[PDB]
């Protein structure tokens, strides 16, 4: 989405506290999450489409384990295009 | 079988003189060796000095067929995993003595590889001592 | 074979100084009929499940303990356990 | 299987002599390895052509040392070809690499999506070959998730193993799976202190779903030609707590984009005749 010095990304929603304790059916439980996961929000922003439906698409992320992790940018596409495009292969001209 | 005298003294300390009891007939003459036992990779030929004489301390007539050889190793190789390869080598040579009674002699070390990766770092040796009438021998095996 | 015995034992006599080898021994034990093996003071006992009406062949390597030698032939004596009377004699010269 | 020809396609009779050899290892000399190996075990052969120009130089390797310390994993190949009248000589030198790894098995980086979903099986396709890229006959390989072997799968006669791993009841976070080929029979010999048998691990990540209902599209290793409507495949699970039970039909929505342009919209309505899941084929009419 960051094209031509234009960001176009909307800000992230508020974070969650790391100490709220909730019980559901058995034991007594505390939040935890992984930064490195995937949402439909990251499903898009890879093609470039944009949606604004009122429904959730962003995964709720509790504080303490945010994105960090430098910048995980690998090949991300497996490119084969290039230049030069010639090895040695010396078959000098042999034909009239 | 094994039999043993045990004796207790005044202060209950006890000596146990053990021994074997196995009926036997005394045997053979005397043989003497003194191998260097330590051999470098930059060694050409194995000199030797082995003697032997009767029970009476005089030389005996006969031959010495010396066996000396060595395999390489288990030797897993380099193609991805386990499953060892091929076999190794040995040889057969001989010696003789008796007039004065001495072989001394040597062993051609050259046919055996040198500094390669086909070694287990020691060499096996096995002696022999013949007589004209008595084909009786004396056992001797060791490593270098 | 019929209605006389269903078990057999062979003993083998050594000589001078020489022996078989334990590797050969437990290589041999993984053979048919080989119920039990034993090495005793130059006397090899082989306790074999039964007898075939056909030829059963067993062989074993022999090392040399003390290479003192004499021109003598050793013997193997076979028999049965139910009644020990029925038995068989054989001998064999030294390979020297 | 060598030949030669003139400027204008004319046979070239003459003598062809070949030398191919190499040094053993030559480590360092001095405090390294002074006298070790040889100058290289080396042969010399010759042959004649002339019918129309051809030579099939089969060469024995038994005199050369296979499997020993005189190795450099490539044979330098020298060919010189002469002519009867003209003693002129045409030379071509090259190295032929002596391989170590017989067989290798690899992930397919066309399939093998990295983001996974519970209860919908994960498929793993791996390709095995030997030496000069040959199909592998029926062999058994093993799929191990964390340390437990679960695959034990036979191939499809050409090294294209696929496996359907269960994904239900997994809340795990790293999940580096690995695959293996165990067989104590092949001419394979541990070389670079590596795996003691072929192995290959993929690290994958869970995808998020607040309620849980999952969708995927079947990848294709081949291009889709013009003007041929096809029935590309999709699979789906809908958990309860989604639409609302009692409405046994859902509409799935469909989109394409060529360069930057929203193209060829679509929609498919489908009855959930079974309990919660299924799969569908998309009748997309491709266009130039």
């Amino acid at each position: 989405y960051n094209y031509g010095g234009f960001n176009l990304e909307e800000p992230e929603p508020p974070c969650e506290d790391p100490n709220t304790v909730i019980f559901c059916k058995g034991r007594y439980y505390l939040p935890v999450s992984s930064s490195t996961e995937g949402d439909t929000y990251q499903n898009l922003r890879r093609v470039g489409l944009v949606l604004g439906t009122s429904s959730k698409i962003r995964k709720p992320v509790v504080c303490g384990m945010e994105a960090k992790f430098s910048v995980p940018r690998k090949s991300s596409g497996e490119s084969d295009f290039g230049s030069s495009l010639s090895n040695g292969h010396v078959e000098t001209l042999r034909k009239n | 079988g094994s039999y043993t005298i045990t004796a207790e003294g005044e202060s209950c300390e006890s000596a146990r003189q053990g021994f074997t009891v196995d009926e036997y007939i005394l045997p053979r003459f005397s043989v003497i060796v003194d191998p260097p036992n330590t051999i470098s990779i930059l060694d050409d030929i194995l000199t030797l000095n082995v003697s032997a004489i009767y029970t009476y301390g005089q030389p005996v007539p006969g031959s010495v067929t010396i066996k000396c050889c060595r395999e390489a190793s288990s030797y897993y190789g380099r193609k991805g995993n386990c499953f060892k390869g091929n076999r190794g080598i040995c040889t057969n040579i001989t010696g003789e003595l008796g007039p004065d009674g001495a072989f001394y002699g040597v062993v051609s070390l050259l046919p055996f590889q040198m500094g390669q990766s086909g070694f287990q770092m020691s060499l096996g040796v096995a002696l022999t001592v013949t007589e004209e009438g008595t084909g009786i021998q004396v056992t001797h095996q060791f490593f270098i | 074979l019929r209605n006389e015995t269903n078990m057999v034992i062979i003993d083998i006599q050594m000589l001078s100084g020489y022996q078989a080898d334990y590797p050969s021994l437990r290589q041999l034990e993984n053979s048919q009929q080989v119920s039990k093996t034993e090495e005793q003071d130059n006397h090899v006992f082989l306790y074999l499940n039964a007898v075939p009406l056909k030829t059963i062949q067993l062989s074993f390597k022999v090392l040399i303990g003390s290479r003192v030698l004499n021109v003598k032939s050793a013997s193997v004596y076979v028999y049965d356990y139910y009644e020990t009377g029925e038995n068989g004699f054989a001998s064999y010269s030294q390979p020297c | 299987n060598v030949s030669a020809i003139y400027t204008y396609g004319q046979p070239v009779p003459g003598s062809v002599t070949i030398k191919c050899c190499r040094e053993a290892s030559s480590y360092y000399g001095r405090k390294g390895n002074c006298f070790k190996g040889n100058r290289g075990i080396c042969t010399n052969i010759t042959g004649e052509l002339g019918p129309d120009g051809a030579f099939y130089g089969v060469v024995s390797l038994l005199p050369f040392q296979m499997g020993q310390s005189g190795f450099q994993m490539s044979l330098g190949v020298a060919l010189t070809v002469t002519e009867e009248g003209t003693g002129i000589q045409v030379t071509h030198q090259f190295f032929i690499m002596i391989t170590s790894q017989l067989a290798t098995l690899i992930f397919d980086y066309d399939a093998l999506k990295e983001f996974y979903k519970r209860g919908i099986p994960y498929l793993v396709k791996v390709i095995l070959t030997d030496a000069n890229d040959n199909p592998m006959a029926n062999e058994q390989v093993e799929v191990e998730l964390a340390g437990k072997t679960i695959g034990a799968v036979l191939t499809d006669k050409e090294g294209r193993a696929e496996y359907a791993i269960d994904t239900s009841s997994f809340v795990q976070e790293n999940f580096t799976v690995v695959v293996s080929y165990e067989n104590p029979h092949q001419c394979y010999y541990t070389e670079w202190e590596g795996p003691d048998f072929p192995t290959a691990q993929h690290f994958v990540m869970r995808f998020y779903s607040e309620t849980g209902s999952f969708l995927d599209i079947q990848g294709s290793s081949v291009e889709l030609n013009c003007g041929q409507v096809h029935n590309i495949s999709v699979r789906y699970i809908l958990s309860l707590d989604g639409m609302g039970e009692g409405a046994t039909t859902a509409t799935f929505y469909y989109l394409a984009m060529s360069r930057a342009k929203i193209v060829q919209h679509g929609q498919r309505d489908v009855h959930l005749n079974q309990s919660k899941s299924g799969l569908f084929n998309i009748g997309l009419n491709v266009t130039s």
